[PDB]
RNA sequence: AAACUGAAGAGUUUGAUCAUGGCUCAGAUUGAACGCU
RNA sequence: GGGGCAACCCUGAUCCAGCCAUGCCGCGUGUGUGAAGAAGGCCUUUUGGUUGUAAAGCACUUUAAGCAGUGAAGAAGACUCCGU
RNA sequence: GCAAGCGUUAAUCGGAAUUACUGGGCGUAAAGGGAGCGUAGGUGGCUCGAUAAGUCAGAUGUGAAAUCCCCGGGCUUAACCUGG
RNA sequence: ACCCUGGUAGUCCACGCCGUAAACGAUGUCUACUAGUCGUUGGGUCCGGACUUAGUGACGCAGCUAACGCAAUAAGUA
């Protein structure tokens, strides 16, 4: 079965970026759309739009970016999988690539960047590392 | 004091119920949390609650050889 | 090895036993030579290596090597035994300390004298 | 303990001059060696290794300052514990040693004579702030900023300090030391810098030797 | 001013009807000392000729690395085959904590302070290849900022 | 102000190679013993 | 700390001393100068190299050890007298 | 090369990512259960609410002192002692 | 022993045991995603072809692999 929705979305992005796809579509959820919005605001993907389809369904479509021939997303790895969840405090969030990357943190104030959570003095679930 | 909440797994003693107190304990090395439960014998003076109810107990002085908790609130009954 | 499997079962580090059981985790050990003999080494080497079968205070009856050139050991000689196996001698896992109790030092040793219990020539 | 035997074969093994002799005459004619290390063989085949370079550099520094392995390893431990570059801090400590300071201030012709001068209670030290000199016989005493060094009144007219001074004049006086020859006094105004110490001692080699 | 460092020289043997034919393989790393480094291998029946061929092959396997002063910008983990290398930026004065093969390429590339570690097979050529791959794939904060579209201050 | 600094590998299976994999070694420590001093 | 109003008594706790390189740390066993580069040892192509400024010779110094002096601090001012 | 010590033996961790949580593997090197059904357990779709147990933050109390680390201070230095 | 001529258990049936095989794809199950090309089996929908489905094969990128090789029936990405 499919039991990691965030991991599925990240794997879709990774596989499309390795395949040089212009955009990747997937079944949409609010958590997926929030993660895509953080990626857009971090500058890793061009855009992310949710098209409400029939039968109470929705498609999240993400436009990917490529810089100098290579993909913009150098790496994107799930951290807190369903089989082992990871929660960190404000001073324990892992830094990604010395800070040149992003650790996606789902905090009580929403899903933000690791640097945003550090500025806010907050912690939460470390869901992904994107560099 | 100290108050615990859990289901009633046994009631077949007079003025006595066993309460299943669930807790989450994190593995010291592998970081995952495991569901752990302790059976706590509680005092049921009026023999009110039956097995399967979700109750709250509070710590008190010993009542018997193994009973040092007393029923303070029945919050939900079985179906 | 999933996280659930590791928590359920775990990892196991088996513990290697000591290569010198007869010492019983002691630096040295005292014994009496129940036999002083010679033996031939393993396949590449050939010699008459000097060995003593010695019964230690720890209750073991083990074989130890008499290093150096020449020795005074014989039956009922009280010797001190340390660890360290002889590579080409099967079943010899100890060395006899020369100059300790009754094993004399090497007579005309000059270079590595402390390794053979030889006093400093004056 | 300390090294007592012949000193020029140390420099010969190091391949450079360690200042183990007074500068009364050039190092080349003082030995007519230092093209080859001591012993029968000297110039050898089977080229040196990285460990050989690291060991030779560490022994170079140790023999320059007359310090043995246990003291020098404590020096490295403190240098790596202190904030900043480990090799820089180790050189700073070795230069702040009291015997090296009196050598650099010129009261001893060489570092060994300066050490034997300090040990024989002929050198007095006044810590910064303290209004009193004390006679010390511990050559490895570190000096802080502003510490004053003086000669014991019983031995101010020494026929070996009176030429150690003139030899230091020809050798050069560091700026971080202030010497008054007339009163035979000195001041350790500041620990020396890596730009002041010679840039031929590779302390990176020592730091990489002390990392397994 | 190209620094040439010989990492390893090993004796290899071919088998013919008469007996064995003994060649010689050498591995070299050459570098500008600032950001240019390249490794190469040479084979010949004699050690000087193997070294010369290795030097000439290394001079045509150049990459331009971007140092963070005298250390790396971010931690690197790289691999080639069964060889895995870990490199970590260190504080000034640490030195190149590396064993031999990594140290050759890092010092030749001009890194002054770094912490390294080898995992898996420590074959010298594969370790050198893995360190080379990590250095080539190193990114800088300016390059990451240009990649995303933000600035080095909106990308801490 | 500071407590925030840290990570090396080698030998040995083959005619030679890469991998796997064990064994061995270089370090630190001791309420130590022993040998020489 | 125990007893006593105190005086004082008890205390193998403790404070010290003894033995042991068992460890950690510190210091010493000298320091400069000294060549036709002595002799002797070792190697060698039998004449050179090396031990090696190393030695000797000269010029000094006396840490620690020894001898003689002087000499704090560890003591909290008990008791007694006076005053409030 | 160490040095009033120097070696050896014993012993623990390290190197060993060689039980791999950080941080390993299983086609052929050791390693997928003969296959399936399934119990406990582990894990689990979308949207709107409730709750706040986990989680995150803050406050409060505690976490003895000693030790470790940082800044100082006192032994001639260091070891040692010591204030924060 | 291989070879030849014979030959009993067994091989076959019923009902029970046995529970093992190089029981192999030497590849656990279940998901999603990732160039393509050519066969073939059971369907389906269109205009002899085209598309699509569930299998079953031969190749072949990227990627992975010590290498051999795997490669939408992964040994790829999770």
């Amino acid at each position: 079965s499919m039991q990691d929705t965030v991991g599925d979305m990240l794997t879709r992005i990774r596989n499309a970026q390795m395949a040089n796809k212009v955009s990747v579509a997937m079944p949409s959820s609010k958590l997926r759309k929030s993660i895509a919005d953080l990626l857009v605001s971090e500058g890793y993907v061009a855009s992310a739009v949710v098209n409400a389809e029939e039968n109470n369904k929705a498609t999240l479509s993400i436009e990917l970016k490529y810089f100098e021939g290579k993909a913009v997303i150098e790496t994107i790895q799930r951290f807190s999988r369903p089989g082992l969840r990871q929660h960190r405090g404000k001073d324990a969030i892992p830094t990604v690539k010395q800070g040149m990357g992003v650790a996606i943190v789902s905090t009580s104030q929403g899903i933000m960047s690791d640097r945003a959570a550090r500025a806010a003095g907050i912690g939460g679930e470390v869901v992904a590392f994107v560099a | 004091a100290s108050v615990l909440t859990g289901r009633v797994v046994s009631d077949k003693m007079d003025k006595s119920i066993t309460v299943l107190i669930e807790r989450l304990v994190r593995h010291p090395l592998y970081g995952k949390q495991l569901r752990r439960s302790t059976k706590i014998k509680a005092h049921d003076e009026n023999n009110v609650c039956q097995q399967g109810d979700l109750v709250r107990i509070k710590e008190t002085r010993p009542i018997s050889k193994t009973k040092a908790w007393t029923l303070v609130d029945v919050v939900e009954k079985v179906e | 090895a999933t996280t659930n499997q590791l928590i359920r079962k775990g990892r196991k580090t088996i513990k290697e036993k000591s290569k010198v059981p007869a010492l019983q985790a002691c630096p040295q050990r005292r014994g009496v030579c129940t036999r002083v003999y010679t033996t031939t080494p393993k396949k590449p080497n050939s010699a008459m290596r000097k060995v003593c079968r010695v019964r230690l205070t720890s209750g073991y009856e083990v074989s130890s090597y008499i290093g150096g050139e020449g020795h005074n050991l014989q039956e009922h000689s009280v010797v001190l035994i340390r660890g360290g196996r002889v590579k080409d001698l099967p079943g010899v896992r100890y060395h006899t300390v020369r100059g300790a109790l009754d094993c004399a030092g090497v007579k005309d040793r000059k270079q590595g004298r402390s390794k053979y219990g030889a006093k400093k020539p004056k | 303990a300390r090294y007592i035997g012949p000193k020029l074969k140390l420099s010969r093994r190091e391949g450079t001059d360690l200042g183990l002799k007074s500068g009364v005459k050039p190092y080349d004619v003082k030995t007519k060696k230092a093209a080859r290390p001591p012993g029968q063989h000297g110039v050898s085949r089977n080229k040196t290794s990285e460990y050989a370079l690291q060991l030779r550099e560490k022994q170079k520094v140790k023999r320059i300052y007359g310090v043995l392995e246990r003291q020098f390893a404590n020096y490295y431990k403190e240098a790596a514990r202190k904030r900043g570059a480990t090799g820089e801090n180790l050189l700073a400590m070795l230069e702040s040693r009291l015997d090296n300071v009196v050598y650099r201030m010129g009261f001893g012709s060489t570092r060994a004579e300066a050490r034997q001068l300090v040990s024989h209670r002929t050198v007095m030290v006044k810590k910064a702030g303290r209004d009193e000199f004390v006679r010390v016989n511990i050559p490895s005493i570190q000096l802080q900023d502003g510490d004053v060094i003086a000669i014991q009144e019983k031995s101010r007219e020494q026929l070996r300090i009176k030429n150690a001074i003139e030899l230091a004049t020809q050798r050069g006086i560091p700026e971080w030391l202030d010497v008054d020859h007339s009163k035979l006094q000195g001041t350790f105004k500041k620990a020396p810098d890596r730009i002041d110490l010679p840039a031929e001692i590779n302390e990176s080699l020592i730091v990489e030797l002390y990392s397994k | 001013g190209l620094v040439e460092r010989l990492v390893t020289v090993d004796r290899v043997a071919k088998v013919v009807k008469g007996g064995r034919i003994f060649s010689f393989t050498a591995l070299t790393v050459v570098g500008d000392g600032n950001g240019r480094v390249g490794f190469g291998r040479g084979k010949a029946r004699e050690v000087p000729a193997a070294i010369q061929k290795a030097l000439e092959a290394a001079k045509r396997n150049m990459i331009t690395v971007e140092l963070n002063d005298a250390t790396l910008h971010h931690p690197i983990k790289a691999r080639h085959g069964a060889s895995k290398v870990y490199m970590q930026p260190a504080s000034e004065g640490t030195g190149v904590i590396a064993g031999g093969a990594m140290r050759a390429v890092l010092e030749v590339a001009g890194v002054k302070d770094v912490l390294t570690k080898c995992y898996g097979s420590t074959n010298t050529a594969n370790v050198v290849r893995a360190t080379f791959n990590g250095l080539r794939d190193m990114s800088t904060p300016e390059k990451m900022a240009a990649k995303r579209g933000k600035s080095v201050d909106e990308i801490l």
